[PDB]
């Protein structure tokens, strides 16, 4: 659906 | 770093004087994502206008649509006012039936 | 033939004006799907297509909760992202971010994506091998060792090549009708007068979808790239588009000249002329 993306 | 916006005023079906349509002006190719729209009608700046969720291309400039449903005159003058952080002052673009 | 989902973030800071902003927009192909903004009353995920409205209570809530930690997981990017460059907390900073899964006329995973850009540049993107990153500068390659050290790799990957496919799957079924049907471009050529030994010749394109073209001008069979005039493609408002070309030519050799159009609704590409 929609991806968690993890911080930079 | 700052690239001043693309400008583009049409219509989405054939220009007919009379019959209705939709008027739209396109912004692309600008960064950073702030920016200011008018639709002109003679001047004078119309009060209902819609536009298009924030999106970017592949080289990262962002664009959106401004339209408006309106019809198309003998005499009625029509254009696109935009103002970005690029721009000195206001940039005015005319609406030509035939581009 | 090939179709993609794939998804747009974009972060902007603001000082004295608020939290920073954050807006996600979801395709498939050149098609609106979903929209998200942190600056809306009461904000969740809002469809803007018909087909994905008869998704169910669940899916609109996951989602929604998906892009609220996404809210504030970009947050903390733009405080970071200071450090990494040196930056006052007095400017404004914008992040961007793309993501998405190609997919082939067969239903198999073509290929994954992921890149980062930082106020227009690129910073760091995952490689098509979907297991190692590609950095820009110094900074990116801060990013990268985090990365690498949590296997974040691997955790887009199993994404891209599980759920972000098997919807895309999905989605594709639910909108038959427009998803997967090509509308070929009304093509026609108009003539423009200008001065009694040239004229305008101006080949037009009109309600196509998708938004991938090709016109081309040609003088005797021989191309006039430099000396075309090409208007980037705009969006028609019905979800069709539109592009047109243009080539000025001398009064009289107007019948040398032939237009050439190439779209997947085409069985075989066109030839136009102008038919006065």
């Amino acid at each position: 659906t929609a991806f968690t993306i993890p911080s930079i | 770093i700052q690239r001043t916006p693309k400008i583009q005023v049409y219509s989405r079906h054939p220009a007919e004087n009379g019959k209705s349509n939709f008027l739209n002006c396109y912004v692309s190719g600008f960064h950073p994502s702030d920016i200011e729209v008018d639709l002109l009608k003679n001047g004078e700046r119309i009060e209902k206008v819609e536009h298009s969720d924030l999106s970017f291309s592949k080289d990262w400039s962002f664009y959106l649509l401004y339209y408006t449903e309106f019809t198309p005159t003998e005499k009625d003058e029509y254009a696109c006012r935009v103002n970005h952080v690029t721009l000195s002052q206001p940039k005015i673009v005319k609406w030509d039936r035939d581009m | 033939g090939s179709h993609s989902m794939r998804y747009f973030y974009t972060a902007m800071s603001r000082p004295g004006r608020g939290e920073p902003r954050f807006i996600a927009v979801g395709y498939v192909d050149d098609t609106q799907f979903v929209r998200f903004d942190s600056d809306a009353a009461s904000p969740r995920t809002e469809p803007r297509p018909p087909w994905i409205e008869q998704e169910g209570p669940e899916y609109w809530d996951r989602n929604t909760q998906i892009f609220k930690t996404n809210t504030q997981t970009y947050r903390e990017n733009l405080r970071i992202a200071l450090r990494y460059y040196n930056q006052s907390e007095a400017g404004s900073h914008t992040w961007q971010t793309m993501y998405g899964c190609d997919v082939g006329p067969d239903g198999r995973l073509l290929r994954g994506h992921n890149q980062y850009a930082y106020d227009g540049k690129d910073y760091i993107a995952l490689n098509e091998d979907l297991s190692s990153w590609t950095a820009a500068d110094t900074a990116a390659q801060i990013t990268q060792r985090k990365w690498e050290a949590a296997r974040e790799a691997e955790q887009l990957r199993a994404y891209l090549e599980g759920l972000c496919v098997e919807w895309l799957r999905r989605h594709l079924e639910n909108g038959k009708e427009t998803l997967q049907r090509a509308d070929p471009p009304k093509t026609h050529v108009t003539h423009h007068p200008v001065s009694d030994h040239e004229a305008t010749l101006r080949c037009w394109a009109l309600g196509f979808y998708p938004a991938e073209i090709t016109l081309t001008w040609q003088r005797d069979g021989e191309d006039q790239t430099q000396d075309t005039e090409l208007v980037e493609t705009r969006p028609a408002g019905d979800r069709t588009f539109q592009k047109w070309a243009a080539v000025v030519v001398p009064s009289g050799e107007e019948q040398r000249y032939t237009c050439h159009v190439q779209h997947e609704g085409l069985p075989k590409p066109l030839t136009l002329r102008w038919e006065p």
